[PDB]
């Protein structure tokens, strides 16, 4: 009914006097099978549109000057919108699960007392916070290694402290330059001690090279490692080493590039969070969200002429909640406290008439999506993957892996070979930025000028290279894949009149939170700046 | 029966928090939000309308001052037309966008590539350390249009685009052989 049928197709295409060729057959008994699949699939009648579309560009690329092609190309379209028809008619439902992620480290207090907003109004939800009990002390290498190559930068500055050259830009080059050639030392020690070793697991090799290389107490390592699994333990823990599926598919491998090699625990969880998807399937959430606001609690309160967008008033109506109520202790109030008296007092009387936390926080309820999609958060009206629902092995979760494999496929197999001739840092960033030159084309230049930054990704500022490799852009990439009946796209152009068909429900989610404003894997130019000023007032003051 | 869309690669470049993302993000969604910086999907798209034609624009923001210049490079070939963005509260900011012009005409191999100068940040005019006087002087002197906007108050925003648009199409227009 939303799809033309064989004859209304028949009459678009129509050209007088012209045969009814193989190739345009083969496209008319296509549609009138999709047409008798009432009994199938969402995924087999997806797979059916994708057969149509292939069989109408066999035609136009065979008869490039056919009548037909004019009506051919509208069809196309019109395959494009079944999709979208398809995806919204047939919906299935959402597993009760909610999926949080905290690898690398001990998970922190702020982690927990944000889940636990979602955990007290959802409980008809499992809650899962999956963590890695191989790799506690990632996050103890990282900070130990920045650290010493942050002093060891500082001291080669002793003497010209306040000459123009040595500002924030020299620092942070110099020392990723001397980041990198300690992080090799690493990678290529436990590259050497798991191929002599199998049994090692990863926070054995971290602790060994701490203490041997870093003078760390193997008795304050051991200690927090027990102190770490027991927390998360504690608050749902859900270990990855526990995650059969994860553990034998296509993506494990990238995942331990990011956790053992690169340090970059939310490039990690990019990844973990898509076998999640696809192999259990439920509502995915950053340990920086919160729940939706319940829609009726503040009707009452008109947003102040002061608060000119809707982030504004969502921060103004978190800050307010944790004030009064205190569910999260610490949870600041900077922005609440320059409201008004009297909208103060206002947000105080309406929290002060609420006794169950279900009328702060929306419980999500029963939710269904199409077995087509993963649907994901918008942010200033771009996704962003901090927030996921899934029904497990959703057409798009897939999409989803085949792009985190082929991505990397080009970043491996081009920064690979380079990093193993064991040049030092600028030479391997020079040789790798002309081994991107020599296999860029139109298609895919974008992707190529956002990986050059592999290396810098958690140590330089505006080293975004993550968001590129396994974050938003991976979703962008499925969603032109669904939509195009296509697979690893590399060009991302795409518009968000056809990025808004997969939008998670702003009503289900709080983005405006304290913690999402510190970002845990990348920081800007002024923030750059802000650690130089404090690196060097500590290294001497 | 009109012809199909033209699809231009802009590139958005020059010094790191001159406001690049900013810029693009009120171009394509009429979106700022100050303390807010999300880490959002950032292959960023839009279908426009320049003096009544349509055009799909593929906007890529560059990261910071890149060091490396095979790194540079593939920012550059990546461009059909720069939105060149310094700040006006910035001069360092301004020293900036003199080197990437010469990269841009280095790497096209032109004397007169699709460039359009940004002096952003005009809601900080209290703070100007860039006369408009010398910045439109710099614009004049290289036959590059000058806008002095503001991403925050979206001030010259979708107009400052839409002059490179125009600046591209003139010059592909002038590039077809005979050239
Ligand atoms: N006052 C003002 N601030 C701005 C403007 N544009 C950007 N900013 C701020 O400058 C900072 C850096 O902006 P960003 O877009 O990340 O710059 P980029 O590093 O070039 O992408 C952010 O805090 C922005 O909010 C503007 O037009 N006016
Ligand atoms: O030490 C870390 C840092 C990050 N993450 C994961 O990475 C996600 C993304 O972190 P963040 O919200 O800082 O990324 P952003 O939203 O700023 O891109 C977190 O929710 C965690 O799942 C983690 O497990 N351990
Ligand atoms: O919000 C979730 C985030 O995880 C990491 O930060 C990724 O870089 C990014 O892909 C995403 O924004
Ligand atoms: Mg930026
Ligand atoms: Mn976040
Ligand atoms: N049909
Ligand atoms: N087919
Ligand atoms: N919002
Ligand atoms: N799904």
């Amino acid at each position: 009914m939303s799809l033309v049928n064989r004859k209304q197709l028949e009459k678009m295409a129509n050209v007088r006097f012209r045969v009814q060729e193989d190739e345009y057959v083969a496209i008319l008994d296509a549609l009138e099978e999709y047409h008798n699949m009432s009994e199938n699939t969402v995924v087999e009648k997806y797979l059916k549109l994708k057969d149509i579309n292939s069989l109408t560009d066999t035609y136009i690329d065979t008869y490039k000057k056919s009548g037909r092609n004019k009506a051919l190309k509208k069809f196309k379209e019109y395959l494009v919108i079944e999709i979208l028809e398809l995806k919204n008619s047939n919906l299935t439902p959402v597993e009760k699960n909610l999926h949080f992620i905290w690898i690398g480290g001990q998970i922190n207090d702020t982690a927990i007392n944000y889940i636990n907003q979602w955990k007290d109004v959802n409980s008809d939800y499992n809650v899962n916070v999956f963590y890695d009990s191989n790799a506690f002390l990632i996050n103890t290498l990282k900070k130990t290694i920045i650290e010493s190559a942050s002093n060891d930068t500082l001291e080669s500055f002793r003497e010209n402290l306040n000459d123009p050259e040595f500002n924030h830009t020299a620092f942070f080059r110099k020392r990723m330059q001397i980041i990198y050639d300690k992080q090799q030392n690493f990678i290529n020690y436990y590259k050497a001690q798991k191929e002599e070793n199998p049994d090692l697991i990863i926070d054995d090799i971290v602790k060994t090279y701490l203490s041997n290389e870093y003078s760390k107490d193997i008795d304050e390592l051991n200690a927090y490692i027990e102190e770490s699994l027991n927390k998360v333990t504690e608050n749902s823990g859900n270990d990855v080493r526990n995650f059969e599926e994860f553990k034998t598919g296509e993506v494990f491998n990238l995942y331990e590039q990011e956790l053992v090699e690169r340090w970059n625990l939310a490039g990690a969880s990019d990844i973990l969070r898509v076998a999640i998807l696809k192999n259990i399937g439920g509502v995915y959430l950053d340990v920086d969200m919160l729940p939706g606001i319940h829609p009726d609690l503040f009707k009452d309160i008109n947003k102040p002429d002061s608060v000119k967008t809707a982030v504004d008033w969502e921060e103004m109506q978190l800050e307010a909640i944790m004030k009064h109520k205190e569910y999260i202790p610490e949870y600041t109030s900077k922005h609440f406290d320059t409201l008004d008296e009297e909208v103060q007092s206002s947000f105080e009387s309406v929290l002060a008439s609420k006794s169950d936390k279900s009328e702060i926080f929306l419980p999500l309820g029963d939710i269904e999506v199409s077995p087509l999609e993963v649907k994901i958060a918008f942010a200033k009206g771009s996704i962003i993957n901090q927030a996921l629902i899934s029904a497990k092995d959703s057409y798009c979760s897939d999409l989803l892996i085949k792009q985190i494999q082929n991505r990397y496929k080009i970043l491996n197999d081009t920064l690979g070979p380079i990093i193993s001739q064991g040049n030092d840092f600028n030479t391997t960033m020079n040789n790798f930025g002309e081994s991107l030159g020599a296999i860029a084309n139109e298609e895919n230049i974008s992707f190529i000028a956002k990986i050059g930054s592999y290396l810098r990704v958690g140590f330089y500022p505006e080293a975004n290279t993550t968001i590129t490799l396994s974050g938003p852009t991976i979703y962008a990439g499925a969603y032109k894949d669904l939509l195009t009946f296509k697979e690893m796209s590399i060009d991302t152009s795409i518009l968000s009149s056809e990025l808004r068909n997969f939008e998670f429900p702003k009503v289900n989610i709080s983005q405006a939170t304290e913690q999402e404003k510190n970002s845990l894997w990348q920081f800007n130019e002024e923030r750059a700046k802000i650690q130089f000023e404090e690196y060097k007032k500590n290294y001497f003051e | 029966d009109p012809p199909p869309s033209e699809t231009h690669k802009l590139v958005v470049v020059g010094g790191g928090g001159v406001g690049k993302s900013a810029l693009t993000i009120q171009f394509i969604q009429s979106y700022f939000v100050s303390d807010y910086d999300p880490n959002i999907e950032d292959s960023y798209t839009k279908i426009c309308s320049v003096d009544g034609i349509p055009a799909r624009l593929d906007i890529l923001d560059t990261a910071g001052q890149e060091e490396f210049g095979a790194m540079r490079e593939q920012y550059m070939r990546a461009g059909h037309g720069f939105l060149l963005v310094f700040a006006i509260n910035d001069r360092q900011s301004f020293n900036e966008v003199g080197k990437l012009f010469t990269q841009i005409l280095r790497v096209k191999d032109r004397d007169d590539f699709p460039v359009v100068l940004v002096g952003n940040k005009a809601d900080l005019e209290s703070q100007r350390q860039v006369p408009r006087s010398e910045a439109s002087a710099f614009g004049a002197s290289h036959h590059v249009a000058y806008f002095e906007a503001s991403a925050k108050l979206r001030l010259n925003v979708d107009e400052a685009f839409e002059q490179l648009v125009r600046a591209v199409r003139k010059y592909q227009e002038q590039e077809l052989p005979p050239s």
